[PDB]
């Protein structure tokens, strides 16, 4: 099953010799900031393009409705 | 081997070994640094080996 040549030492601890969810509270703000640091540019360019084009379209639609008035 | 002759020879030869302090006995050293068993896993990987030796052990008895 796909022999891989490799030289290493691997260590593993029992899952009943460590904690489960206690470190999740410590790392939660750091992980939040790291997520937004990594995906900040893409989410921002998505938001700018989508909301800008939607806002321009809705504004010009409102102007079109106003132009039909008497 | 005769027991009395070995007693005499050991008293002549090994009679000068120091005795032991009570505070530095084997039991005090065993109490001071006790054994601990931890459930764990290790492998030593080699890139071009032929055999695969492995041992699995449980915590046994003293
Ligand atoms: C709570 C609800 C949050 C709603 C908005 C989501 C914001 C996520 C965090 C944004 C970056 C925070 C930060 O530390 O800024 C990095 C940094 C300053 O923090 P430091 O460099 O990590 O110390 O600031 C920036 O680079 C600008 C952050 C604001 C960008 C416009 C939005
Ligand atoms: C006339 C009818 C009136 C209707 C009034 C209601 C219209 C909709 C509600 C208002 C919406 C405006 C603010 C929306 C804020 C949403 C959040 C957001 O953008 O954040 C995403 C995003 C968050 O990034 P993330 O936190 O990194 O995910 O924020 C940005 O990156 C900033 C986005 C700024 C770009 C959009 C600016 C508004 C466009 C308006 C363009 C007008 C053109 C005019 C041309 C004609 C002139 C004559």
């Amino acid at each position: 099953r796909q022999n891989i040549p490799l030289r290493e030492i691997l260590y593993q601890l029992s899952p009943y010799q460590q904690d489960v969810i206690r470190q999740t509270f410590t790392n939660a703000p750091k992980t939040f900031l790291r997520f937004f640091k990594e995906k900040g540019v893409g989410l921002a360019t998505f938001g700018v393009l989508f909301f800008g084009i939607k806002g321009y379209t809705e504004h010009e639609m409102h102007q079109e409705r106003l132009a039909e008035r008497y | 081997v005769n027991h009395d002759e070995l007693v005499k020879l050991a008293s002549d030869a090994f009679g000068s070994v120091p005795d032991e302090d009570a505070a530095t006995s084997v039991r005090s050293l065993l109490v001071k640094e006790p054994s601990r068993f931890t459930g764990s896993y290790v492998h030593d990987r080699f890139p071009d080996a032929s055999e695969c030796c492995m041992a699995v052990a449980f915590k046994g008895a003293s």
